[PDB]
């Protein structure tokens, strides 16, 4: 389970921000149904997001359909 | 459920896209991956985030909100991207301008362009740079950099409809191939369509720019940078007097700004194909070897009939179908001649660099040495046509296989040309102090064949140019600094004695200071300039139809520029320019200023967006330019006047419904639809600005 990369944009303006996905599992490890639930604040990560929750990969043959997982990006802060 | 977070540490490119619209790093001022502030020179980079929101249909429209360049040459056409850098120009109506670090050599009317969507960043740099590119108009020089893979997906298409019937789609998809990220490519393409401003002309254009990059390791890139542009028609690029324009016609009216004294049958067609990589790869810590080629075939057909004046001009004094009408009539009709061209051209480039980084006391180095070589020809297969070439006209096919020997004439001419040249320089750091100093030799060979005489003049040059410059860096980020820089560029003209003349030079002494923090994405940028050219070719004392060299022209000023990612919804970009061009010893415009080239020129724009509240997702945006009053031809005659236009910006995220990225938005230039001139080269030669443009929008990040 990778993490996604911070957008360039916010890793300029010391911003953040969260982003809650929901998803499939297709039978063989990888992912599908990617949705976007909720996302304070708006178009800034979600591509981001997506992206990253491609090279995802874990257990092929126990899949499962709707399953949220909800990240936080940050900044050290000094 | 779950939960994961994320965390930082930064790093742009000057290949790369940059963070925000202000670019932090570039690279063409110093061939080396270098922070703006670190640059003993001027430099400008406007983003593709920054230009893919005016959706500009050329990287001269998207000069628009840049210092010391006009960019209304030609007004409202877009055949070619000629700059005027600090009132100064290449020679013969040519342009200096280079695509990924080499330069795109024409000639004549055989000129090629690279379309803006292929385009990453569109850098503008100021002042001499012989130093570093070897021939060159002094102060000016425009360098674009193309897109390139990416390691994350790309598929997106875009949709573009707007005023005077134009249609656009458009295509960026980029991709790794392997799972390591190893091998990746990008495939850019478009197809234009859209009637010129003008009448009864459309231009129509279809570009694809496949890349491919390759990465065995980590200290190695390789990409294979080509770009296939076909245009069947190219649109407007005539003539029109000022007696109808700036100033108006006897009867008391104007001409209409979409006006045109060119035949239904005029075409102007122009055909571009290049090729080349740029490799990169680091050896170790302090030595790292580049190296960028490239060849490209172009061609440009034309079957053109331009207007050369009203016949009340000085201009067609000698004409007879002018010269045989009622003194009356005269001020109401113009003259008109014509051309009918076939160019085909090769040019190939190489440039291999050799970055070498050490010690020394506590100075560090960064020490870059390398060899250019540049080759170009040109094949013309030209016919004109003189005074008499075409029939008048008040204020209709032609037959163009005419050739009348009693009114037009061969011009069948192949120029070659060709340019090697080595160079040094070390990017000399001592804690706090950073010294820029280089140098470059260059043997700068050219033949001309006049195919139609016989006739064949050649010449080689050894010019020898360097630069100099100091920079303070204040640990706070402001940065001043000030530098020499040289320049110098061959004449393709020949005098009296039958020999082309010698290199013009071009010297220039800058002081200024650059604001680049740390904390905001912020680049306020702010100089002052004397430029001079010397050994401009003048005419002669002795009454002759040659010309005489030992000229000079001076170009001296401040710019003032600043581009910002002020919030994270707000973004301002703006500038100032300030330009006293003149002509210093000339044998007859002394005490001139260069016509085309404005004193004064501002530039102020600014969008908003929305993120919470109902909204969310909006973005609006506004802006102006100002261009100054300008004299329409060497004589100082008469006067273009100043304009001032206003663009507009609404697009909506279409995020906030599924679709992240994905917008659709709508652009306006020349809100108010102003009717304006943008200048004039001479009495005879004047341009109408562009008129309200709006272009409604779709882009698709699937
Ligand atoms: C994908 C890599 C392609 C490499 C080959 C492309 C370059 C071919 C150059 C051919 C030049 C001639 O057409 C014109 C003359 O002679």
């Amino acid at each position: 389970r990778n993490q996604p990369q911070y957008p360039a944009r916010a890793q300029a303006l010391r911003i953040e921000g969260q982003v809650k996905v929901k998803f499939d599992v297709t039978p063989d490890g990888r992912v599908d149904n990617v949705q976007i639930l909720s996302a304070k604040p708006a178009n800034m990560f979600e591509r981001e997001v997506k992206n990253a929750m491609r090279r995802w990969r874990y257990e092929p043959g126990k899949p499962g359909s709707g399953i949220v997982v909800n990240i936080l990006f940050k900044i050290n802060g000094t | 459920t779950i939960t994961v977070t994320a965390a930082p540490a930064p790093q742009e490119s000057a290949w790369g896209p940059a963070a925000t619209i202000a670019a932090r790093q570039s690279a063409t001022g110093t061939k080396t991956d270098t922070p703006i502030q670190k640059v003993p020179q001027s430099i400008s980079v406007v983003t593709a985030e920054e230009m893919a929101l005016h959706q500009p249909k050329s990287v001269k429209e998207a000069l628009s909100y840049t210092p010391g360049v006009s960019v209304g040459t030609r007004g409202a056409s877009n055949t070619y991207d000629h700059l005027i850098i600090r009132g100064f120009a290449a020679e013969g109506q040519s342009q200096n301008n280079y695509l990924n670090g080499l330069k795109l050599q024409g000639n004549f009317y055989n000129d090629a362009v690279i379309d803006p969507y292929m385009l990453e960043r569109a850098e503008i740099m100021r002042g001499p740079v012989s130093v570093l590119y070897g021939k060159s108009s002094p102060g000016g020089l425009l360098n674009m950099v193309s897109k390139r893979p990416t390691t994350e997906p790309l598929k997106e298409v875009q949709f573009k409809a707007g005023t005077d019937s134009l249609f656009q789609t458009g295509f960026d998809f980029s991709d790794s191939l392997d799972d390591d990220g190893v091998y990746s490519y990008r495939l850019t393409g478009l197809a234009r369509s859209a009637n010129a401003q003008q009448k009864g002309s459309e231009e129509q254009r279809y570009a694809i720019a496949p890349a491919f990059t390759w990465r065995p390791d980590d200290k190695t890139n390789f990409t294979f940078l080509s770009y296939f542009q076909n245009e069947p028609e190219t649109g407007y690029y005539g003539w029109l007097p000022k007696e109808g324009t700036v100033e108006p016609l006897p009867n008391g009216k104007r001409l209409p700004t979409d006006f045109n004294e060119g035949a239904k049958n005029n075409t102007y067609s122009r055909n571009e194909k290049m090729v080349g990589y740029s490799f990169d790869h680091e050896f170790n810590d302090t030595f790292t070897v580049r190296q960028n080629l490239r060849f490209a075939e172009n061609k440009t057909s034309q079957n053109s009939v331009y207007g050369y004046g009203v016949c009340s001009d000085p201009a067609n004094a000698y004409s007879k179908q002018c010269a045989a009408l009622a003194p009356a009539d005269k001020g109401h009709y113009l003259a008109r001649k014509y051309v009918v061209d076939d160019e085909k051209l090769q040019n190939f480039s190489v440039d291999t660099q050799l970055q070498s980084k050490f010690a020394t006391g506590d100075i560090d180095h960064t020490l870059l040495t390398g060899v250019d070589f540049m080759r170009m020809r040109n094949d013309i297969n030209a016919w004109f046509g003189y005074d008499d070439s075409v029939p008048l006209l008040n204020l209709t096919d032609f037959d163009f296989n005419a050739k009348d020997p009693a009114n037009s004439g061969p011009y069948r001419i192949l120029n070659k040309q060709k340019q090697t040249g080595v160079y040094v320089q070390d990017q000399a750091q001592w804690d706090k102090v950073l010294v820029t100093l280089g140098g470059r030799y260059d043997w700068a060979d050219q033949e001309s064949l006049n195919r139609v005489a016989g006739t064949t003049d050649k010449r080689d040059d050894k010019q020898f140019t360097w630069r100099g410059g100091v920079n303070y860096l204040f640990d706070n980020g402001v940065t001043p600094y000030f530098s020499y820089s040289e320049s110098f560029e061959p004449s393709s003209q020949v005098g009296k004695d039958g020999n082309i003349f010698a290199p013009s030079k071009g010297k220039q002494y800058e002081v200024g200071v650059k604001y680049v923090p740390e904390d905001r994405p912020i680049v306020v940028t702010g100089a002052v300039y004397n430029l001079t050219k010397t050994n401009n070719l003048m005419a002669d004392p002795e009454g002759s139809f040659f010309s005489v060299e030992g000229g000079e022209i001076r170009a001296r000023g401040v710019e003032i520029e600043a581009k910002a990612a002020l919030s994270a919804s707000v973004n301002v970009v703006g500038s100032y320019t300030y330009t006293d061009a003149e002509y210093t010893t000339d044998t007859t415009y002394k005490g001139n200023t260069p016509a085309q080239v404005p004193k004064h020129m501002a530039s102020l724009w600014a969008d908003y967006t929305f993120f919470d509240g109902p909204l969310s997702g909006l973005t609006l945006g506004t802006g102006g330019r100002y261009t100054g009053s300008s004299y329409g031809d060497p004589a100082n005659s008469f006067k273009v006047g100043s304009y001032t236009v206003v663009d507009a910006l609404v697009r909506y995220d279409l995020a906030r419904v599924g679709m992240a990225g994905s917008n659709v938005a709508l652009h306006v230039n020349n809100l108010f639809d102003r009717e304006y001139v943008a200048s004039c080269f001479n009495t005879y030669g004047c341009f109408w600005g562009a008129e309200r443009q709006v272009v409604a929008t779709a882009t698709f990040r699937f």
